[PDB]
């Protein structure tokens, strides 16, 4: 058995436990779900007009999963540097999950037209690879929201669990089954926006980052080891 | 009517707790139990095991609601001649949880320890030739097997997957993956190690008992294509 | 009725906190149908893990010692660190290592403290006999690393165990430390910022008498698993990254690129000047006083060669039919983009074509060249 314990052999004396720095520092940590709920960056693309798009045109398309994208390392510095941060790291330890996800999708400052965001659970995920931020219509019976830039140009979003499951897998996925393809994503988040051809020419080249987080919905399934590590530090300068 | 003995005590190492019926929520066919004829323990895999196999082996990826039809269509026969599979033959849809013995047969001069693990979806995951590893299996619950007091694994795996229910043949939904779990796979550990005029041999062999198992969707058996080799 | 009383007087900001991930009602866009929805769990979907210490009671196989018959009577056999950060090397040019999970949960975090139960388990028959010291010195650095054996363990904290009838036992190493936590081993990306606090030994104290109809060698597994006191406080930057994607990009600089914001470029015309992402930038190439340099690549054709300061405050790339009209013997040399030798080295404006642009940001090739 794993767990077991054959002969203990201590030398210690009881230490006094902190409570997880609660003594220390003023809070818990014990309990990871309530560090999953920090926000982590999800995906950052670069805007790209390739057509002279419709109004009615996602601009980028992308499956929404709590397991981190396929990563998309003129490098990403974080992506080249950073890799992976926290929630795909929790994310290795567990094959399955099923719960909500947040997004709160940041929008640079040059932009000002409007912005649809939809929710689609049809669109299952064939293999890991385009499982990323895809750059490219709206549709009417998916769950939407619009996002004017001009209030405000952070959209928040919370996406809840559409599927069929008891709960979907976690590790990265190979689709095996043709089924299961519906059982990985949450379904698949797409922005697009209500700029004419004219304006949106100025957007070409800017950032448009996504966050993501778990918010309370999300819980965990069976225990699976941690995959081989990377140590960051013996990454070459 | 298989009744089956060890002579040491085993070591059990449950992943999950027990899981409902659920035939109240996708079958309203005849859901009919069989405790009387597939509860009956099962020999799936054999092996002969030595010392020239290293540190970090595989032995047996077994994949075991498929395993248990491999073993059967790998020996010589079809579904219908075992009485343990024959609901699979007629029912196109499965439930169920398995409970899997890996004796071993080991002198007690021989040193050397297997493992045991059940994983939940190998063939549904790319990233599992990384992990398919001690190490790596070591971190899940997992039974162990020493040669030296040739203990007994065995193995209470509840079912789990994404959908409720295990097909037996190609479904209007998905073909690839028919019957599939995950792995019970049974990596070394410590080999045989043993004298110069030691006994090379370590046969290891894996029963599969099927007890609370659902079957449901009656239909023909001439529509049950054989398991993949 | 008229609401004349004077309104509130607050302050805007534009995005909800991020660290916060607790007793805090957050609000946000669902795209759910129902207000009061919230994904739920039935009767079989309760799932059944999520802790730090449901990680840290895991233990995890972190060391493989062989342990033979004619080691001596003070032969060392690891003098691994009691971090949770235990070094398993897996044999590409990054390299990939097992850990603990009280290791990897160790390694999301700044601080740890608290015990850590090392199980040691040695395979062996009943007719082995064996005895080896489980020592535990506090505070040792890198050059006491060396000057280690058995009887200067021995003075501190140790376990002497007898490998008999019973084979296994698991240590508890002790949080012996001055501070009340211990700084991560590694951190981020980044070359200052510590060692062990401690270090565990592990000396045959007796060494193996076997007898002749068993094994020389034994093999021991070493475990590692948190402690019941084990404990981590702050989130910071993890330490260690999957191996989904081990793929690294190096940032050298005698590699050339267009700047942010610049790429995919396509070539065109611009009024104030062929030449665009508006026109695209261009890296200042680091000519010293005396040479000329011209691009090669690692419209009408495909533009392989191609830098000189527009006046618009930002450098400009200029096509080419060739590297000949490129190889900047006349503006390096003292001339200007307005001369007539310079303009005739330039590509006519009938040469955009369909203008297809370039695949991202593709490496140009820096050729520098003597005046």
């Amino acid at each position: 058995e794993e767990s077991r314990n054959t002969t203990v052999l201590d030398t210690t004396t009881t230490l006094q436990s902190s409570g997880f720095g609660r003594a220390f520092f003023g809070e818990a940590f014990n309990d990871l779900k309530t560090l999953m709920r920090r926000y982590q960056l999800y995906g950052q693309l670069l805007l790209s007009v390739t057509t002279d798009k419709d109004i009615d045109h996602c601009m980028f398309t992308f499956p929404c999963l709590p397991q981190g994208l396929a990563l998309d390392i003129s490098p990403h510095e974080i992506f080249n540097r950073c890799r992976d941060g926290i929630i795909p790291l929790i994310a290795s330890g567990y094959r399955f999950y099923r719960g909500d996800l947040r997004y709160k999708i940041v929008f640079p400052s040059n932009v000002n037209s409007n912005i649809w965001v939809q929710h689609r659970p049809d669109r299952r995920l064939e293999g890991w690879s385009a499982a990323k931020i895809v750059n490219c219509v709206y549709n009417h019976g998916y769950a939407s929201h619009i996002q004017i830039t001009r209030v405000n140009n952070v959209i928040e979003l919370e996406v809840p669990f559409y599927n069929a499951t008891c709960y979907n897998y976690l590790q990265a996925f190979n689709a095996s089954s043709a089924a299961s393809s519906y059982a990985v994503s949450l379904g698949e988040i797409s922005v697009g926006f209500q700029a004419t051809s004219d304006d949106i020419a100025s957007i070409v080249n800017k950032p448009v980052t996504i966050y993501y987080s778990i918010g309370d919905g999300m819980q965990f399934s069976q225990w699976v080891g941690y995959q081989p590590m990377m140590i960051l530090d013996q990454l070459p300068a | 009517n298989v009744v089956l003995t060890t002579q040491r005590d085993p070591s059990t190492s449950i992943p999950a707790p027990v899981s409902v019926k659920w035939s109240r929520w996708t079958s309203n066919d005849v859901v009919d139990d069989y405790a009387t004829i597939t509860s009956r323990w099962y020999q799936i895999a054999e092996f002969v095991w030595s010392k020239d196999d290293p540190f970090d082996k595989e032995l047996a990826r077994l994949i075991l609601p498929r395993a248990l039809l491999s073993s059967i269509e790998a020996n010589s026969d079809a579904i219908c001649d075992v009485p343990n599979t024959i609901p699979f033959k007629v029912h196109a849809y499965w439930r169920g949880d398995m409970e899997v013995r890996v004796q071993i047969n080991s002198n007690k001069f021989q040193v050397g320890q297997l493992q045991a693990t059940w994983y939940y979806s190998d063939h549904e995951n790319l990233n599992i030739s990384s992990k398919r590893s001690v190490y790596g299996f070591s971190q899940m619950d997992h039974a162990l097997i020493s040669a030296s007091a040739s203990n007994e694994a065995k193995l209470v795996i509840p079912f789990k997957h994404v959908y409720p229910f295990l097909p037996t043949r190609i479904v209007p939904d998905w073909t690839t993956g028919i019957l599939d779990m995950g792995a019970l796979n049974i990596r070394v550990i410590a080999p045989l190690r043993m004298s110069a005029t030691g006994p090379t041999t370590c046969n290891v062999v894996v029963f599969i008992k099927l007890n609370n198992s659902e079957f449901t969707g009656t239909s023909s058996g001439k529509f049950y294509a054989s398991q993949i080799r | 009725p008229s609401y004349q009383q004077s309104p509130r007087h607050f302050v805007p900001t534009g995005m909800h906190s991020l660290a916060l991930g607790t007793n805090l009602v957050e609000p946000l866009h669902a795209l759910r149908l129902d207000a009061a929805g919230t994904t739920q769990h039935p009767v079989g979907c309760a799932p059944d893990e999520m802790t730090v210490s449901s990680i840290a009671s895991r233990y995890g196989l972190i060391r493989r010692v062989q342990w033979k018959k004619d080691h001596a009577k003070g032969s060392l056999l690891l003098q691994l660190d009691a971090d949770p950060f235990v070094e398993q090397r897996i044999e590409n040019p990054i390299s990939l290592y097992w850990f603990a999970p009280v290791g990897v949960v160790s390694s999301m975090f700044m601080q740890w403290r608290g015990s850590l139960e090392y199980r040691f388990d040695i395979i062996a028959s009943q007719f082995h006999t064996g005895r080896l010291i489980v020592g535990y010195v506090p505070g040792l650095t890198a050059s006491l690393q060396l000057q280690m054996d058995y009887m200067k363990l021995k003075s501190s904290s140790y376990v002497v165990f007898d490998l008999q009838e019973s084979n296994s036992f698991t240590f508890e190493v002790p949080y012996v430390s001055y501070r009340p936590w211990w700084v991560r081993k590694y951190g981020g990306n980044y070359l200052p910022s510590t060692d062990a606090p401690s270090t565990l030994f592990m000396y045959v104290q007796v060494p193996l008498i076997p007898m002749e109809a068993v094994s020389d060698t034994i093999d021991i597994n070493v475990y590692v698993r948190g402690g019941s006191s084990f404990e981590v406080c702050v989130p910071v930057q993890p330490s260690l990254g999957l191996n989904w994607n081990t793929d690294f990009i190096l940032r050298n600089d005698e590699e050339y690129r267009a700047k942010t914001g610049y790429a995919p470029y396509y070539a065109g015309v611009w009024h104030s000047f062929l030449v665009r992402w508006q026109i695209a930038q261009w890296p200042t190439i680091s000519v010293p006083r005396g040479e000329l340099a011209f691009l090669r690549i690692k419209g009408t054709q495909p533009w392989r060669t191609m830098v000189w300061p527009s006046g618009h405050g930002y450098n400009i790339g200029i096509p080419t039919y060739n590297a000949e009209r490129a190889r900047a013997q006349h503006l390096y040399g003292g001339g200007s983009l307005t001369d007539e030798k310079a303009k005739q080295l330039f590509v006519p404006a009938n040469q955009q074509g369909p203008g297809k642009v370039s695949n991202g940001n593709p490496v140009w090739e820096v050729m520098r060249a003597p005046l």
